[PDB]
């Protein structure tokens, strides 16, 4: 469950742009850069505490 | 990086009528004021002989940013529910999800300020911690 | 060039509350470089505990500096008239309010007079390229 | 040139209510560069839910800052005496206030004072061209 | 010149109110570039619904800014005396104030104090032409 | 030389009131420009409707900016102990004051403490020639 | 080294208030020229008639203004943890606090926050040479 | 020829705000080396961040040095009266102006006087051959 | 060649934003010895304490005298117009601007104008061989 | 040495949006000003009767160098971390880390005044020391 | 003697966080201006009809001298106390001790000017006073 819960919440990030390591995000564009992937995935697995993970 | 000041910031807005998301779209910082934070989801009062009452609270995030005009105005005004992140030149990574405008101002058309309030603002701490 | 922040037209009609007699809509200008300011949500948010928030009825504003026209009284920028501001801005903007009301007028001096404007709602016209 | 604002002539009448003895209308000369300011409209508007107004009877004021005259007692700068003021503007408009009161005075040096006039209504000149 | 601003001569008379002894008047300067300022009329106004004024009773008050005297003592200065003050300026205006009271004290750091003098009523000298 | 506005000497003795122990009396300094203020008058007026005025009873305060000494706990300076204050100005006046309090503490950042004694009387030494 | 003002040395303990992991101590440094601000005398006083005083129990209270460290969350600093704050000054002083607890957080940019930190007692080092 | 950088012929014409009295245009003299100085666009932008600009309504200036002459009064050049001048430059650029006013009069000797002038346009000549 | 700081070439290109037209690239001239200033970094900083540095977004700064074409009005090179500059230095060196904005007119004499042009980014070439 | 001046000057320049790290290349005097130092990090301040209120405070330098024409000139008015070191002619040699442009001014693409500001400044002190 | 000058400068050095004392060391000016000097330790200030109100200020001390290339320069710009005596050409002796470098300017490291502020500042008035 917490497999297809993770496919779940990943699946916006198809398709969008990223932004890699060389530089940051512009104005006006969608995209984004591995520092705000990685604190959004955080953000979504607090919020699950106490129905999929343990405390931490 | 002893460079204090914000290097992107994303919002995601969410129209409270239509259920339409748009996002995440960057923005851009209007003046030379940072945006401000308050993560403890608690506010204190003093008391007496140092005592203190926690009392149950929310975090807010005082964003300023210009519009995009793309974007209609009133989705900066509390017409829409905005997920918002910001990241700063240290590496530090604000993440707020759900949130909402409490006391829109009157803005001129191209600066706004945005008052949000959600539950609880994430922290990435830039890796050494603790 | 859409780079450029201010205000190009501003058009207001006065509407008499009493002999229904309409004039405008009159172009008009700005006194000082303070621009218009707007709100065009129609709901007044309020903070409460643990990110809840209370939704309020409220109203669409609009503060609208301009200098008085010497063919029009002055009564009638204090809210003894109904007024229909449209504002164009340089980079395509365009801001429509009908029915509208000066609810706090304020001292002027007999040339430039600040309206606070209260209407159910505003409208935006978004230069092409939308969403 | 007629773009130029300031005031012209400014006349005060002081009609004392314990006697009925009528002073006037005497000239008099601005302070400063304060221009007199005004608000002509007699209804007072309050902002309401949704575009709604709740409109309620209210005052016509005018605030006017003047030289005080050598001639004239103090005390009837202050509310002691009912005040027929009359202001020209340099662009042609007149304001004519009668029956005016003081409502809070201010205490003052002895030669620059600043009247708050109450009156039912005042009158617009609106020199020609109009609507 | 008949063209200026300014005091010329401030006297103040010291009344004791438990043993009656009387020490004055003496003359007295100016701390600071701020001269007396005076509000003589004995009504206060209040304002209404259109036009209409509500007569109440109120004093006539004065704000004195002085030099304190070093044979004075500071108390005098600050409401446990009566004061008998008197203040002529430079175009020939004299104020007269005798059975004064000293309202509300300040903090003086024992050279200048503020008079807040609360009394009956206010007489004016107001130089030859008059009305 | 006369004619100079300043504190020369200033006198604290301290008592505090939980141990009983007496550390005085010690001279202070200034921390910047500011001169104390004084208020010796020990009633306090009110001003009532056409010159007559409510006399209520009130304290001798006082404000005394001064430097902390280093041999002094901050505590005493801040309500913890009662203070004996004695100033001297350069023009001979004297102001004895005793058993007093601070009332109203304010956080200081270890230095600087600015002190409101208040006390039932304080007695003024009047430099010689008198009323 | 004395007759310098400043801080030498900032060290704060962190105390989790939910899971109970204690940080530190870790020393700090200022966001600018505002050195932290104290108060010892664990009671405030007030005014009353006469001189007298009525004393209520209260706090010692210290305002800190640090910048954070990256290695502590921003929650820890703005009322989620206790602290357990010890501060030198260039002087010798030290003030000593413990079992702390933030009362109103102010919003902060994330590099500088303003702690109001208030405990039961704030104990002074008071370099050698006392009473 | 061509390049040759100076004016050739400076008119103004003087009209009385009070009497609609016409004097001009009368050909002027410079007393220096100092060319006139113009301003055309009527709107002053401000830097905004990142590219922006905040385009305001403003004034289209001019300043013009020129020499007295002794058949017009001193106070027709200081503000006391409408200026229309009209400069025209070497290379055939002619610089229109109608309706001026001198805003900010600047003490002069008698002979030689700077005037800044301000208006609602400029017009430019552009000499034959243009875009 | 290289060892030779100057300026090659300047091109321009004009577009009134009112009516949508587009003039240029047109070369130009320096007037005098002063070469054209730059600012490519579209951060400004600020001095935090203890090396800490605020970045703050703000502009792509130029400030570009030139010599005026006798074929393009005046008001163009004061805030009027759009301007695409484009400047080459001797060394290689190419500096290209789009959508430029005067911000700061001042005085010119109708030969020399002296740019204040704003971007949000200035490009950069690089003469051959980098890094 | 008996003579003032600078004799090498190293700058390293490290960027913020790419984090990439060039140096430490050397460079050249603009004209005859000399670069400015200022060790001690804590500003001082008068008060009254000899008492002086310590405040946290900057080390700073002002250094005027030729611009290298293989590096872009934005690294050069704080779009990029320097790393100077500055050797002088009596044997002196002063190295500065993290440090960052706070005033960037217009220039003309051959000379830039560094306005540089950092934690601290260590001075060599050449040998024979207190 | 009628001769404008100093003869002998001594400074000693106290350092605010090691306490180590280094000096008396002599020094020489850098350039043709002389100290400058304020006994007087209180300040005046205008009032109205002939009267000044005393407040208590500082006795200060501008003092340029050439740096010694054996004392770090740190110790010129407030991080160390001073303990300065300046002696002139005709007799006059003015001793300053326990002093604090209050507005720290920028140097080139050779020379720099001392604004030194202190309780007091004594004189001893080559025989024959008053």
């Amino acid at each position: 469950a917490t497999g297809v819960a993770l496919a779940e919440f990943l699946q916006q990030f198809n398709g969008l742009a990223v932004f890699t390591k060389n530089t940051n995000i512009r104005t006006g564009i969608i995209g984004t850069n591995p520092r705000l992937m990685l604190g959004k995935i955080r953000k979504w697995a607090q919020d699950n505490v106490g129905t999929l993970f343990s405390e931490f | 990086n002893k460079q204090n000041g914000v290097k992107n910031i994303l919002i995601t807005f969410t129209d409270c009528d239509t259920q339409e998301v748009i996002g995440p779209i960057s923005h851009e910082q209007p003046d030379d004021t940072l945006p401000t934070y308050k993560n403890c989801a608690w506010t204190n009062t003093a008391l007496t002989n140092g005592y203190v009452q926690r009392s149950a609270s929310n975090a807010t995030m005082t964003l300023p940013v210009v519009r995009d005009l793309r974007v209609p105005l009133a989705f900066y005004q509390g017409c829409a529910q905005v997920d918002v992140q910001v990241e700063k030149f240290d590496g530090t990574v604000m993440t707020l999800t759900e949130g909402a405008v409490v006391e829109p101002e009157e803005s001129d058309g191209r600066s706004v300020t945005m008052n949000i309030v959600a539950s609880e603002i994430d922290e990435l701490l830039p890796p050494g911690s603790l």
